């Protein structure tokens, strides 16, 4: 199935999935195409970051869902 | 003067400290605290995450009942925290929107008014017009997540996915507690908050590598990607994707977003033929240095006082509205007009 993931300055890409595909899979596919590390990623989808070791069946994400791309300001 | 006590830094917890302030400042949400109402809605049994709950609530208490000058410890409250997201163990630098995504998540989850989620099956609802579509899309999320910070934070976008070939549009609505925007990069006189909400909802076209597979034609086409908003939320948490898109390394982008304090209209974002929102501002996040490290402090103005401050772990000082306004703001908390 095909899932989207809106990425940083405006664009959104498309990925083929399967539910079973866990968080790092997704994040992976991510890499392929924008080269953003998976340890850099973050992955908001329904108010919910999702944990590397879920699969999107866990999070009940459907076809053609988006999932929201954003990377980290560290702060203290 | 009342709620103006600072947050002691623990260690590198001003991240933690922005957000709290901001909750602290989100009306609603400290009145629950303060009202005691989260303890009707509190799951029966052994929990662990029981005290996450009551110790966020005792903190917005204690920050509510202090005088001037006051500086508050939340150690308790990060205990709870880091029990529930364990990445907030220790006292490293952190990003305050992941930190407000955990949190809500967790206090979400321990005061849902559903104590069992139903499985639900995926159901073919072609039948049904768009916004009974996203009616029906919405009664299923909240059979399963029904909560006050649902009830504050909570909205629904409608994706309409349009295929070039035949025509046909494919929508989907997902919910979502805040919005994270890009950057315009090709603004003029200055990058404002309606440019980048205007590159959240644009037209995306999906072409070449990122064709989708209509199944209607049988294979992929271009398609066309545009997000509405179906359902706006009582408070409105808008994330500035401050960081560039290199695939060697990541810059923090320094662009100053020119945001409004009163009437954010949104009516050009609203799902065709839907009631839209206008908010005013009333809390903003800021981050201070580059990705990897920096500072955080928080703005917020004073329910129904109207009186800004701007809170820097145990210093809290009164600012003009002037002073809001500024390049670091990263979350903006926008609540209702009226
Ligand atoms: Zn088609």
């Amino acid at each position: 199935m095909q899932i989207f993931v809106k990425t940083l300055t405006g664009k959104t890409i498309t990925l083929e999935v399967e539910p079973s595909d866990t968080i790092e899979n997704v994040k992976a596919k991510i890499q392929d195409k924008e080269g953003i590390p998976p340890d850099q990623q973050r992955l908001i989808f329904a108010g919910k970051q999702l944990e590397d070791g879920r699969t999107l069946s866990d999070y009940n994400i459907q076809k053609e869902s988006t999932l929201h791309l954003v990377l980290r300001l560290r702060g203290g | 003067a009342q709620g103006l006590a600072g947050l002691r830094n623990l260690g590198n917890t001003c991240f933690m400290n922005s957000i709290l302030q901001c909750l602290s400042n989100t009306r609603e949400l400290r009145d629950y605290c303060l009202q005691r109402l989260y303890m009707r809605d509190l799951h029966h049994g052994s929990n662990a995450h029981t005290a996450l709950v009551e110790e966020f609530a005792k903190l917005i208490q204690t920050i509510w009942t202090s005088s001037p000058n006051d500086v508050v410890s939340p150690s308790e409250f990060k205990t709870q925290i880091q029990r529930y997201a364990p990445r907030f163990v220790g006292y490293n630098q952190q990003d305050a929107q992941e930190f407000l995504r955990f949190l809500l998540d967790g206090l979400h989850n321990e005061v849902n008014r559903v104590t069992l989620r139903p499985k639900s099956n995926p159901e073919n609802l072609d039948h049904l017009p768009d916004d009974e579509k996203g009616r029906q899309m919405w009664r299923k999320y909240l059979e399963r997540e029904d909560s006050r910070i649902g009830d504050l934070f909570v909205g629904q976008l409608k994706s309409s996915l349009t295929c070039t070939d035949c025509g046909y549009c494919s929508t989907v609505f997902d919910p979502f507690w805040d919005l994270s925007l890009p950057i315009a990069k090709r603004g003029y006189p200055e990058v404002t908050l309606m440019d980048c909400m205007r590159l959240f909802t644009k037209e995306d076209v999906l072409d070449g590598d990122e064709k989708p597979t209509c199944c209607r034609c049988r294979g992929r086409k271009r398609c066309i990607k545009k997000f509405s908003i179906q359902r706006f939320p009582k408070i409105l948490v808008l994330h500035l994707k401050r960081f560039s898109e290199s695939r060697i390394r990541t810059s923090k982008l320094t662009t100053f977003v020119n945001f409004p304090l009163r009437d954010l209209d949104l009516r050009e974002f609203a799902s065709e033929n839907t009631n839209h929102a206008v908010y005013n501002l009333y809390a903003v996040s800021n981050h201070s240095g580059t990705t990897m490290g920096g500072h955080y402090t928080a703005y917020c103005r004073s329910p129904g006082t109207g009186e800004w401050h701007t809170f820097n772990d145990s210093s809290v000082t009164p600012m003009s509205s002037s002073q809001v306004r500024t390049s670091d703001a990263y979350l903006l908390f926008y609540e209702l007009a009226s």
